[PDB]
């Protein structure tokens, strides 16, 4: 503004931004799906408890005896 | 002092057990050694890592099933035991080895060592009270109540002509086939 006055060529009444007046799933909903919660908690407490042994679960090209499993120990 | 014995009707294949004065042996189910073939993973998977009965049928296909049952002539004693145990469990027995009287099967002329190894499981792993461990044609004879009678009678892997006559032992008539069915 300051700079408007002090500048002659400077002419004014501009509506400076001149603009454009613009003015303003479906998987689940099937005959087969089922989509369930496992309900997180329920089920990781429930599995939570279920102690698991392991003893050397070691597969990758070991060579004796043939058969092998993992989670070998028990708990 | 004694108590009630448990009429245990074993068998080249098929094992049945309940106890005395039953009419029905509660707790059959055929003669298998069965034992997982896979890598376990998840949580809950199922340990013991030997597994008999709803297991087996659960885990046909998953349980390397063994039969050192040689035509009857056991070799896996310590899985007998196991099997025994099986037995013992809250499932069929519920109950111990000295809590009750023992009742068994036996096939004809099988080696006596096989006997005697049974013998030391059932008197020192197990403590077996009482028992005794005889022919299954004597006992099919009671069934029948016949006592002169030439028993023909094959088991799963094994067969036998047994011609019997009011007890008398005649070993020399009395034949058997290790063959059968299996
Ligand atoms: N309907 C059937 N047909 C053929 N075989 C059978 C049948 N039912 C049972 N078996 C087989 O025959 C055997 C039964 O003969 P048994 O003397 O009881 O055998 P085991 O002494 O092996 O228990 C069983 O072990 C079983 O495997």
């Amino acid at each position: 503004d300051p700079k408007y006055a002090d500048l002659p060529g400077i002419a004014r009444n501009e509506p400076d931004v001149y603009e454009t007046s613009d003015l303003p799933q479906e998987e689940l909903t099937s005959t087969s799906v089922e989509h369930i919660i496992v309900n997180p908690n329920a089920a990781y407490d429930k599995f939570k408890d279920k102690r698991v042994g392991t003893k050397g679960l070691d597969f990758s090209d070991r060579i004796g005896k043939t058969k092998r499993t993992g989670y070998e120990s028990g708990e | 002092i004694a108590n009630q014995p448990v009429v245990i009707d074993n068998g080249s294949g098929v094992i049945k057990a309940g106890f005395a004065g039953d009419q029905i042996p509660k707790y059959c189910f055929p003669n298998y050694v069965g034992r997982p073939k896979h890598v376990r993973v998840m949580a809950g998977a199922l340990e013991g890592d030997i597994f008999i009965g709803p297991k087996a049928e659960e885990h046909r296909g998953l349980l390397s099933i063994r039969y050192p049952m040689e035509h009857g002539i056991v070799k896996d004693w310590n899985d007998m035991e196991r099997i025994w145990q099986y037995v013992y469990s809250k499932d069929q027995l519920q109950t111990f080895s000295e809590e009750h009287p023992v009742l068994l099967t036996e096939a004809p002329l099988n080696p006596r060592k096989n006997r005697e190894r049974a013998a030391e499981v059932f008197f020192e792993t197990f403590n077996v009270p009482a028992l005794f461990i005889s022919m299954q044609a004597v006992l099919s004879l009671y069934a029948t109540g016949r006592t002169t009678g030439v028993v023909l009678d094959s088991g799963d892997g094994v067969t036998h002509a047994v011609p019997i006559y009011e007890g008398f032992a005649m070993p020399h008539s009395i034949m058997r086939i290790d063959i059968a069915g299996r």
